[PDB]
Formats: structure tokens, sequence, C-alpha cells
């Protein structure tokens, strides 16, 4: 007896959550996340 | 602002060499968002960077609000980790990609344990040949809830081990 979703239903809700975005306060910490250098 | 409340709020982490702080150990952790709701949740996902592309030595953590990542938090020094070996324009998402959302959604939305909470959080950790995926619960003698966790699991992944450790 708590709130749960379902994997489909999240996935349904993901499309609302397409409407929504993020400020640079938020977004600005997510540059932290470093993607893997090449390999000449 | 009709929005879906999550059962718990989530804080996600990030660390890596770069991160790595000398001095103290823990500082080398870096909070990066918390969630409240699925939108904000699939806000973070859009904004996560993918596994594929992440760099080799980084770990992703998701842990509940006001619970850190370490064995000297309260929530996890009963507790202990289960954890697996999986293996490595645009493209189409890799399995380990999806294995990491289906657990993360696993995670949101509470069907990690369908049964005080026993799972506190997850970690993703890019390494050199693996990649460890861990879920930390939070009471290590309960061994149904183990059995329970694992079946779980096991169905949301599809990409070696499987061991369960104590802190």
């Amino acid at each position: 007896v708590r709130t749960m979703y379902t994997r489909e239903e999240l996935l349904r809700i993901a499309t609302l959550a397409s409407a929504m975005d993020l400020g640079p306060e938020v977004l600005r910490k997510f540059d932290v996340i470093e993607v893997a250098e090449p390999v000449p | 602002a009709n929005l879906h409340k999550l059962q718990r709020a989530w804080t996600l982490w990030y660390d890596s060499p770069s991160t790595y702080n000398t001095e103290n150990w823990e500082m080398s952790l870096v909070p990066i968002m918390t969630v409240h709701s699925v939108e904000e949740f699939f806000v973070m996902l859009r904004y996560m960077k993918p596994l594929h592309a992440l760099r080799t030595s980084s770990q992703y953590h998701f842990f509940q609000e006001g619970v850190k990542p370490m064995w000297e938090d309260p929530a996890n020094k009963k507790g202990g980790k289960l954890w697996v070996n999986l293996d490595i324009a645009a493209e189409a998402k890799t399995d380990l990609d999806k294995a990491w959302e289906n657990v993360l959604m696993a995670t949101v939305g509470e069907y990690l344990d369908c049964v005080e909470p026993f799972v506190t959080g997850i970690v993703m950790s890019k390494r050199k040949y693996h990649n460890r995926l861990a879920v930390w619960v939070s009471d290590a003698s309960a061994t149904d809830k183990i059995e329970a966790l694992k079946k779980a699991l096991t169905k949301e992944a599809s990409l070696a081990s499987m061991v369960f450790t104590k802190h």
C-alpha cells in the first residue's frame, strides 16, 4: 500500500515529462558528467 | 500542475577521477539533481549521459533523498549491496543503457521490491572491462527480500556475475 507505478505507466507519463525542462541552476550540475575520450 | 508524485525523492550523484578529492574522499561525490515526480525523473534521464558514451572511470549513484551512497550512512550501515558485472550519426540505445533505464524506472516506481524501506539506492560503475550494477539495500539479514530483489533485478536487466555483499 504505497505510491507505485508500472514500467508502462512511467513510459506513458514520460510523454507529459516531454513538456518540462531544466533551468541553468540544476542543468549546470550535469556538466560534471564526462564523455569518454577518443582513441586514435 | 498535475504532477505524478513519487513514493520517495531520489538524488543522483556522479564521481570519477576528475572529481577525486585526494584530501577528503567523501567530497569526491557530486550530487547533481533531486527528483520528486515521474516527470522530473524523465527530465533527469534526458540530461543524463548514456553509459555507452560515459567515461571509463565513472559512477552514477541514485539514492533516496537524505541517504548518502556510502556505508557510513545509517541507511546502509546494516545493509549491503547486490551487484552484477555486465559487459561492454545517431545510434540505438545499447542493452546496457536499456538495463540501466529499466532499473532506474523500477527504483522510482517502487517495483524493485513489491512487498520501513528495503532498497536505499543503486549504483552504476563504468569499469575497464566490466560494468558493475549494484542495488544497495538496508537489511542484510533479510533473505527472502534479497531473493525477491534477485528475481526483480534479473527481470529488469538483459545485458556474468551476481554477488551479494554485506557492508
